[PDB]
């Protein structure tokens, strides 16, 4: 069984540390002692922290060490440092999975809410719908820019999401 | 007006806003000539039992700064006494004594 | 004009009063125009406006309305030494105990709590728990707890059972801490005693607990919760001759400080778990 | 009820609006409400103050109201310490960002809404109406005015049988639309009931 | 080198440091002793406030000495506020009573 | 090309708008199309005047929305955004439309 662990590196260069890391794992060739190895990315958290799954041998640990700008485990001490947790791991992967269930193309459009227009001649402004046909796909939102802000003939083409 | 006439109108606006959407979907359904008897006839005694005020039709407008019924307009949501003294005073915008 | 020079220490409420507004952003300037940032260490609203009695941005460029704030400046209206005056003020996410009273030989927090200056460190650099009022338990209030000592405890006394760390419990500890009731017991001590080093080493306690009562200073003012910003004007951000700014070090110090207190904020908000929170808040304390 | 209003008659020629902001029909209503709403505000608030015309003036969902006051220092109290407080509560009433502004109103003897409520106070506070009257035309034309006319109707001196005096000085034309002639009103609540003062302060004409 | 009025320091009001920059001498610490150990009391007072520091106390000065009224009104150092500001970011709270 | 729609009760009031922003596309950009006036919409209005009762006492006001229309034949990089930072008079509603 293999839990997980904390690591820190030099933040800003932690995917070539997670590249050398699997290197030298292939090279000391412990494979039977990494399962996996974690930069989480949203479209980044945890910023400077690398994810492994692991075991604890002291072996590892001055493998894990040894891997190049890497400064050390984070725990409560030096001697065994500490895995994390597993309870907060099951609603982590309801919230993992619903990650591509929506957040795209929600059936038609999105207007009537705040949005930052950015297209063409009318680029970088924003305004709230006040008006938009979902029958000809039209969207006459306000072109707020100089206080008078009078919906201008557009449409879900410079919508943006602002 | 009476202080109570407003505060009816008020509680009629709440109530017309609060049941606006219900009311709204009760009437297509009633509507509907496609669409089931029984399913119309329970629209329509659903529709009854809803509060009465909740229809739109209830609420009168009322003058905004005396509640005056009669008199009323709608540009201005005033009645014609208090238009007139904010024309002249100059209160309203634009507005002016017109000849032609 | 005025007499004698008053200090005493600053409240949280005493630091929001010198306060004009909180620095949130550690973006210092714009660096490739002249513009400052919005809001970050340099702002507009919280201190004042680089220009004397200008918007910054744009509008009352005259001697009439002094004072004006548009929406489009979010900048106010004075002098142009006004903002050497004026201070701001960092919500710092995580408490931090001040420095000068914790490692001043002999630490203020040091002789007060009744603890060693190592155990304290340890407590407060995330190394070691504090136990705080716990409750029907064999344990001491001063009494410290480590990883193993917690565990066991945890699985053990897991309802009425208060444990924390940092300054957070620090703070605590020091807040919960009848000074009039300790006066009495000290002296009470101090008078039912002969040890010759029992006697000095509790007339320096009872000494600066008596001291503490006697003014308007409270316990849990020594751990800083609302950091308070010197004025830009006192850490001036000046180019030498070229093209680049010779920036300050304060303004290094401020721009971490401010760096860590928002990835802390983050961090809080995305329920991190412990032992980042715990680096994190380790970090903004030694920062 | 013969005379027409000479403010509003004049508001296309020389008088200029008071409120003065474009609006379709959907939210004109709206803002005339918040508009009133405001202006009570303010002179409930502002009636120690001698202020004279609020002009209200809404561009792009933010309202710029426009106080013209004898005294700004009152209003304004310590430096931007009064009207900040008047700022939030204002917007509060418009629902939207406020902007307020004291224009300073020079020569308050001539302002006639200002006159009025000079009149009205001396009033409240039991002095001889005609007295007042006569101090507000001979100020009035003191500064300069080209004339002036003021009104007071009903139990003056607390009288049973309600009366109307009023006193001319120098030339009042009503019926020349270029005639810069400010007017405006006010009510004294006496004990002895509501008397009413008009007063038409006639500044000169104007060629355009 | 000599200097009547130059240029002055932005962080402290104080005049500048050097020939090239066009600076004035330092008045010292043990100067300031020298001067406390004769009776000059008004001397080193316009010695660290009016020629040195205080920005309305100097024009004032100048005013007053083109205009032949030899007289200083001495207010506060400039360099005090700064302190007052350095120990006031730290936690620390000084004031000034009455 | 970018249709602008100027509305306002005081003609004068917008025919300085209209001359300014005339100035802010000839500058920048060229070809600008022109002030074209559009009808002026005289929403009229009567009220009775007697507190109580004359119905022949009566005001009749109106309000005069004028109307301006200003095209720009050709936007440029500079020109589309010079009225970004130029803003015009209050009380005069101003709407913008590229195509
Ligand atoms: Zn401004």
């Amino acid at each position: 069984k293999k839990r997980w662990y904390v690591v820190q590196a030099f933040s800003g260069f932690e995917g070539r540390v997670a590249t050398s890391l699997r290197e030298h794992i292939k090279l000391h060739n412990m494979e039977d002692l990494f399962g996996e190895v974690m930069v989480p990315t949203e479209e980044k958290f945890f910023p400077g922290y690398v994810l492994v799954q692991m075991v604890m041998n002291d072996a590892s640990w001055h493998l894990v060490r040894s891997v190049p700008r890497v400064m050390g485990f984070i725990g409560g001490t030096s001697d065994r440092p500490a895995p994390i947790s597993d309870k907060e791991v099951d609603a982590i992967m309801n919230r993992l999975q619903q990650v591509g269930d929506k957040p795209r193309p929600k059936t038609l459009f999105e207007p009537g809410e705040m949005v930052r227009v950015n297209d063409g001649p009318f680029a970088d402004f924003n305004g709230v719908v006040e008006e938009v046909d979902y029958e000809k796909s039209r969207l006459k939102v306000s072109v707020s820019i100089f206080g008078r802000a009078t919906p201008v003939e557009l449409d879900f083409s410079q919508v943006e999401k602002a | 007006a009476k202080q109570s006439m407003k505060a009816r109108e008020v509680k009629r606006v709440a109530l017309a806003d609060k049941y606006f959407a219900k009311r709204a979907e009760l009437k297509a359904i009633i509507s509907d000539v496609n669409a089931s008897d029984e399913d119309r006839w329970n629209a329509v005694l659903k529709l009854q039992t809803l509060p009465r005020d909740s229809s739109p039709s209830r609420q009168r407008n009322r003058c905004r700064q005396t509640g005056r019924p009669h008199g009323f307009l709608r540009k201005f949501g005033l009645s014609r006494i208090k238009v007139r003294e904010a024309a002249m005073r100059g209160e309203i915008p634009g507005l002016k004594k017109a000849s032609w | 004009e005025f007499d004698a020079i008053k200090i005493a220490l600053a409240s949280p409420d005493m630091i929001r009063s010198w306060s004009f507004g909180e620095v949130k952003k550690p973006e210092t300037i714009n660096y490739r125009t002249f513009k400052p940032e919005r809001d970050g260490l340099f702002c507009a609203r919280i201190f004042g406006p680089v220009k004397d009695y200008e918007c910054l941005c744009g509008k009352y460029k005259r001697l009439k309305h002094r004072g004006v704030i548009c929406e489009k400046c979010g900048v106010e209206v004075t002098q142009t030494k006004v903002r050497r005056e004026r201070m701001g003020h960092i919500e710092l996410a995580s408490p931090t105990a001040h420095i000068w009273f914790l490692k001043s030989l002999p630490s203020r927090i040091g002789l007060l709590l009744d603890m060693p200056l190592r155990d304290i460190e340890r407590v407060l650099y995330f190394e070691s728990y504090v136990v705080i009022e716990g409750g029907m338990t064999n344990l001491e209030r001063q009494q410290i707890l480590t990883e193993e000592q917690y565990l066991d405890a945890l699985e053990e006394f897991g309802d009425e059972f208060d444990a924390k760390m940092g300054a957070e419990a620090i703070q605590a500890l020091l807040k919960s801490m009848d000074l009039e009731q300790e006066c009495e017991q000290l002296r009470e001590e101090l008078n039912e005693t002969n040890s010759e080093t029992k006697r000095k080493k509790l007339t320096k306690r009872i000494k600066l607990l008596e001291a503490f009562v006697q003014s308007g200073n409270k316990p849990e003012w020594m751990i800083l919760t609302v950091l308070p910003v010197l004025p830009p004007d006192l850490r001036p951000l000046v180019p030498l001759d070229g093209g680049r700014f010779a920036t300050s070090d304060l303004n290094d110090l401020y721009r971490r400080v401010i760096n860590r207190n928002n990835r802390l904020k983050r961090l809080l908000d995305l329920a991190a778990p412990d032992i980042i929170v715990r680096n994190e808040k380790r970090m903004l304390q030694e920062a | 009820g013969q005379k027409v209003h000479p403010n509003g008659i004049r508001l296309g020629i020389v008088k200029p609006w008071n409120s003065t902001w474009f609006a379709n029909t959907k939210e004109f209503a709206d803002n005339l409400d918040s508009d009133f709403k405001v202006r009570q505000y303010l002179t409930k608030e502002l009636a120690k103050a001698s202020v004279s015309r609020i002009v209200i003036e809404r561009p792009a969902k933010s309202i710029r109201v426009t106080i013209h006051t004898a005294r700004p220092g009152i209003v304004i109290g310590k430096k931007g310490e009064d009207v900040e407080k008047l700022r939030k509560v204002v917007a509060d009433i418009a629902g939207v960002p406020a902007q307020i502004n004291i224009a300073e109103v020079r020569k308050p003897e001539l302002d006639a809404k200002l006159v009025a409520d000079s009149i009205t106070s001396q009033l409240e506070r039991r002095v001889m109406f005609r007295r007042a009257m006569k101090r507000a035309v001979q100020n009035a034309m003191r500064l300069g005015a080209k004339g002036i006319k003021v009104e007071v109707s009903g139990r003056l001196g607390g009288a049973e049988i309600a009366r109307t005096e009023w006193y001319r000085e120098g030339r009042v034309p009503l019926h020349t639309l270029r005639a810069d002639i400010d007017y405006n009103t006010s009510e004294a609540h006496t004990t002895y009931g509501v008397i009413g003062v008009k007063v038409w302060i006639f500044k000169g004409e104007i060629l355009g | 080198h000599a200097r009547s009025t130059g240029s002055y320091s932005l962080v402290t009001q104080q005049p500048l440091g050097g020939k090239a920059q066009f600076g004035g001498q330092r008045f010292g610490e043990m100067e300031v002793w020298a001067l406390e150990a004769y009776g000059a009391a008004y001397t080193l007072q316009e010695m660290l406030t009016v020629k040195s520091d205080d920005v309305n106390g100097r024009t004032k000065m100048y005013k007053n000495i083109v205009d032949g009224n030899h007289q200083m009104e001495p207010g506060m150092p400039e360099s005090f506020n700064v302190l007052l500001k350095e120990i006031r970011s730290l936690g620390i709270n000084i004031e000034l009573e009455d | 090309r970018i249709r602008i729609r100027l509305k306002a009760f005081d003609h004068r009031l917008i025919d300085q708008a209209t001359a300014e922003i005339v100035e802010t596309a000839k500058r920048t950009g060229a070809q600008v199309r022109g002030p074209i006036p559009l009808p002026t919409r005289k929403e009229r209005f009567t009220v009775l005047i007697s507190p109580h009762v004359n119905k022949d006492a009566r005001d009749q006001y109106e309000i005069r929305t004028h109307l301006r229309l200003v095209d720009i034949v050709e936007p440029t990089e500079k020109t589309v955004d010079a009225l970004m930072r130029l803003d015009l008079a209050a009380g005069v509603d101003v709407q913008i439309s590229l195509g």
